[PDB]
RNA sequence: AAACUCCAUAUAUAUAAUUUUAAUUAUAUAUAAUUUUAUAUUAUUUAAUAUAAAGAAAGGAAUUAAGACAAAUCAUAAUGAUCCUUAUAAUAUGGGUAAUAGACGUGCUAUAAUAAAAUGAUAAUAAAAUUAUAUAAAAUAUAUUUAAUUAUAUUUAAUUAAUAAUAUAAAACAUUUUAAUUUUUAAUAUAUUUUUUUAUUAUAAAUAUGAAUUAUAAUCUGAAAUUCGAUUAUAUGAAA
RNA sequence: AUAUAUUUUAGUAAUAGAUAAAAAUAUGUACAGUAAAAUUGUAAGGAAAACAAUAAUAACUUUCUC
């Protein structure tokens, strides 16, 4: 069927591969949802104001 | 591509182990006694039954001599070796002694007629043939805690065996013990019932103990326990013999290695030390009459050991270890060893033999018909050497030339 | 000298120089053992005909010289 | 003639369902030549490594600051600088 | 029938010779000396060997330098060889007899098995 | 051609203060045989067979003619002719003569039990020959817990030799072991085959043959061992 | 730590992006995008394999900020 060096190809492809290997999706509840965005917004923002500090300067 | 009647085996094995001895004349020959020797002092004698059962479980039989020729195994009495000997054995105080000789003299038919005396006379005896057996290394061994030394027991159960089996139960059961002894058990019976046997002082007897069947690292004990029994006791004499003792004095170190790769000294194993100590003045049995004979055998190597242990050689300090170990020698001359030279048969004797062997129809028709008697005896003892029983043997059977 | 008693192998050579200034040294020992005295010193080592150039490395240090330089070309045969 | 691994049919990622390859990666210290350590993440399972030939040890990244081991154990007694000079004829080149 | 380290070994088999015989590391008095440390009589045969003496011999066996490690030693070392313009290298390489033979004649064996990848 | 010759043989004589001893020898000189005699049985006085009595009496080496093969050699050496004379003459450093597809001779080692391996110190039994460009004994040390063996190192005792050393000859013969081989082992019993027997249990085409090939470490010679030498050890263990 | 039973995993295989000029379904429809050449480079790579880079932001919307 198949060589020890086609084996070890095919383990290296399963290594890259996402078959078989990726959990389930990340859920969330509309709350945590809502504190996850406003996390990200807050951050985005403050990333901004550090960009025109560093910028300004 | 074998069959159970076929000969599979090589050519003294086959002469030993082949029963050949089937196909033989039935000889009303004279019976070997001691207090009768004035009787057959120069004849052929066949052993007694129960002597011949005795030496047979003992192992004084041996592969390479002729015993193949005839009905039993077959022995003349001889007034310059062999009577000799006896009453050597008979009155000596010491009672100790090496039967030394040239290859093929007669040294283990000696051995056979001092332990067929010693049943006879209602003797213990304690027959080590073979003492290769225990010095090379060919069965398993262990280094016990309690006796500082190594203990070998397959060769230890096979020689209790032949203890028990040689000797007769009345003579050995005549003997209560000094002490009390435990013992593991290791019988297919009363495993998970007994897992101790013990054997009290007055009740138990020296068979019982004999008896005893532990597991491996007890068998060193057990053994330890009846050379002791045997040394307290005064009610009976104990036959003590090792033949091919050569081989012990020259084969100083065992072929066994300990812990860290390097080999085992003959006096650090049981068996070597045991028989060591009951050779020397120091495991020194209660009764009289109790000897310690020992045989060397030509098959073995030659060293200045043994000459120098007796009364043969000054001692060259320089020799080696290899051929010359002073231990040894030391431990020989503590327990007063006197040597028996076993001598060469005479002109007489030897013409027995040849008339013996003739009666028995060993012989060949170019030796007996058209030829003088006395010619052919002459010649006989010409190609012997001048009398070495084996070689007259040789030439007599085994020439075909 | 082989043994490791008396050895190492050792010959005259314009070393100090060498290692001065990037000058290879043109030997025709080729009985030399390599020391670590000279690794990444240009070796210029005789094959016989023609000196051949080699940058002695750290794997070479137990080595002669002459090892490096193969004096006989490769057998090939005319299949004729 | 060409050494191939045959395509079996191709399992049909939906638009929207398709999600991004997040590979499994192990937080790993990397020790420098000097005692420096660096994080790093690697795929390999080694939680630390301890490097010997780096840039914090080779000249060209910092100007202003086993046969040779085999050949030093077995010419020990000897001691083998001055062996150099005493070893280094120019003359002959 | 009495495995020890995967490699199979027959009855009446005497220890230290069968060690010999199967494991690449080890040959002659290695074997005697394992034999020594683990306590088993000279002559002794494989088919005596209990289960906790068997898992003795392997554990000597895998604190040894044994089988496929000591294999790859020399094929490193025939590599290292390789790397170096060396003539021993060299003639690894070409399939040819390394230690200063002739080749007019006679040179079938190096032919079959001087590989840079060696043993097998 | 044979014979005389040499070696070897048998005998005699001489010599050797029988510590240079081996007199069971060595070496000079002889003698001895290409053996002799007789009875018979076949073929024609003789010649082969047989028998007998007398003897130690039986080999090997050197010598290989004339001619021939335009056999081999100008690379042992020499010489004719011819060619080279700053080169075809002379010296040094390295390399080569040891290259490897196939092929061809000679050998060596093998493919195991009418045959291989361990061992054998009152050291089983030889001959011939070498040792001032040397032979190297005993003994110590390491490989190696005993020691022996084998190999090196350490250091030179003896003798330049019937005196000492190379050198305890080896097969032989003897005990032990030996896979293929459940033709054995080991647990039990068993017994007048006990270094063994029987019973019942478990023991399931290159080895415990061979030594090519290779890896590493040491040693030896030499100033130097890479191409390109010889040992020893630990592994490797083709083919057959 | 280990034994048995009952399960669970390991068949290890590529696209992860509405993919966009390597090759492959050549007719429908829906959505989206832009090619090529030449030039400058870069491990084997060389005139010729692959990858990268190579026209202009006025005005507008949102975000942060002086
Ligand atoms: N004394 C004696 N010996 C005999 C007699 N019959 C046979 N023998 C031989 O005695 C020999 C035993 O001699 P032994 O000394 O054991 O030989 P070793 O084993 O080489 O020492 C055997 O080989 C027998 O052939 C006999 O009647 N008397
Ligand atoms: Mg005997
Ligand atoms: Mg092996
Ligand atoms: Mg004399
Ligand atoms: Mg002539
Ligand atoms: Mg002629
Ligand atoms: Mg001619
Ligand atoms: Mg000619
Ligand atoms: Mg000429
Ligand atoms: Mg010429
Ligand atoms: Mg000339
Ligand atoms: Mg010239
Ligand atoms: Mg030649
Ligand atoms: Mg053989
Ligand atoms: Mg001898
Ligand atoms: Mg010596
Ligand atoms: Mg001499
Ligand atoms: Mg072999
Ligand atoms: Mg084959």
């Amino acid at each position: 069927s198949l060589s020890p060096l086609a084996q070890r190809v095919v383990t290296q492809l399963s290594v890259m591969s996402a078959s078989r290997k990726q959990p389930k999706l990340l859920k969330l509840a509309r709350e945590d949802l809502i504190k996850h965005q406003t996390i990200e917004k807050c951050w985005s923002i403050y990333q901004q104001q550090q960009r025109e500090r560093r910028n300004l300067q | 591509r074998v069959t159970p009647g076929s000969l599979y085996k090589n050519w003294t094995n086959t002469t030993h182990t082949a029963q050949l001895q089937q196909t033989a004349v039935p000889l009303a020959l004279p019976i070997f006694n001691f207090d009768d020797i004035s009787k057959t002092l120069n004849k052929v004698v066949s052993y007694s039954n129960k002597q011949y059962k005795s030496l047979h479980h003992l192992g004084s039989f041996k592969k390479s001599q002729f015993n193949e020729l005839f009905q039993k195994p077959v022995c003349l009495v001889r007034e310059d070796a062999t009577n000799s000997f006896l009453k050597k054995l008979v009155s000596h105080p010491v009672k100790k002694f090496i039967i030394t000789g040239e290859p093929g003299v007669g040294k283990t038919v000696l051995l056979s007629q001092a332990h067929a005396y010693a049943v006879d006379s209602k003797q213990i005896i304690i027959n080590i043939s073979y003492p290769e057996l225990f010095l090379n290394g060919r069965n398993d061994f262990s280094y016990d805690d309690d006796l500082k030394l190594f203990i070998q027991p397959m060769y230890l159960k096979k020689l209790i065996r032949k203890i028990l089996k040689a000797n007769d139960p009345a003579l050995l059961k005549s003997i209560e013990l000094s002490k009390d002894y435990k013992f593991s058990n290791a019988n297919p019976k009363n495993a998970s019932v007994k897992p101790f046997v013990t054997l009290n002082k007055t009740k138990n007897t020296v068979l019982d103990l004999l008896s005893v069947m532990t597991h491996p690292h007890n068998r060193g004990k057990l053994m330890k326990a009846i050379i002791d029994e045997l040394s307290v006791q005064s009610k009976v004499p104990i036959m003590f013999t090792v033949d091919n003792f050569s081989k012990v004095l020259t084969t100083a170190y065992s072929a066994y290695r300990n812990t860290e790769n390097k080999q085992i000294y003959s006096l650090d194993l049981q068996m070597g030390k045991l028989m060591m100590d009951i050779i020397s003045g120091e495991t020194k049995f209660a009764n009289g009459e109790s000897s310690t004979i020992l045989a060397i055998s030509g098959v073995d190597r030659t060293n200045k050991t043994l000459p120098v242990a007796l009364g043969k050689i000054p001692v060259d300090p320089y020799v080696t270890r290899y051929h010359y170990e002073p231990k040894f020698v030391e431990l020989l001359q503590k327990g007063n060893v006197t040597e028996f030279e076993v001598p060469k048969l005479n002109k007489q004797e030897v013409n027995e033999l040849i008339d013996y062997y003739k009666q028995s129809n060993v012989l060949l028709d170019k030796d007996i018909t058209g030829k003088k008697w006395e010619n052919l005896i002459d010649e006989k003892y010409f190609l012997s050497g001048n009398g070495n029983p084996r070689e007259l043997l040789k030439s007599l059977v085994l020439s075909h030339r | 000298s082989r043994s490791v008693w008396k050895g190492p192998n050792i010959v005259p050579l314009p070393i100090r120089e060498a290692m001065t200034k990037g000058t290879p040294i043109r030997t025709n020992a080729r009985a030399a053992t390599i020391l670590p005295q000279f690794v990444g010193l240009k070796f210029q080592i005789h094959n016989g005909k023609e000196y051949v150039p080699i940058e002695i490395s750290e794997d070479m240090v137990g080595h002669k010289l002459g090892e490096f330089a193969p004096t006989r070309k490769r057998f090939s045969y005319t299949q004729t | 003639t060409r050494i191939t691994l045959p395509r079996r049919p191709a399992k049909k990622i939906q638009l929207g369902k398709s999600r991004p390859a997040i590979y499994h990666q192990f937080n790993v210290k990397m020790e420098l030549s000097d005692g420096s350590v660096v994080i790093r993440r690697s795929q390999y399972p080694k939680g630390e490594i301890r490097l010997i030939q780096d840039q914090r040890n080779n000249p060209l990244w910092n100007p202003s600051r086993g046969s040779l081991d085999r050949f030093n154990k077995r010419y020990s007694s000897l001691f083998s600088t001055v062996e150099l000079s005493e070893e280094n004829k120019k003359k002959t080149q | 029938v009495v495995h020890i380290l995967g490699k199979g070994f027959k009855g009446k088999e005497v220890i230290k010779i069968a060690l010999a015989s199967k494991f690449y590391g080890i040959g002659k008095t290695t074997a005697e000396k394992i034999c020594s440390k683990l306590g088993f009589y000279p002559w002794m045969r494989m088919h005596q060997l209990s289960e906790p003496q068997i898992m003795s011999i392997a554990s000597e066996l895998s604190t040894m330098t044994i089988e496929g490690d000591a294999r790859a030693i020399v094929k490193d070392n025939i590599a290292l060889k390789r790397k170096i313009g060396s003539y021993s290298g060299m003639r690894h390489t070409l399939h040819l007899p390394v230690r200063g033979q002739h080749t007019r004649n006679n040179a079938k064996t190096a032919r079959k098995l001087n590989k840079i990848d060696r043993r097998g």
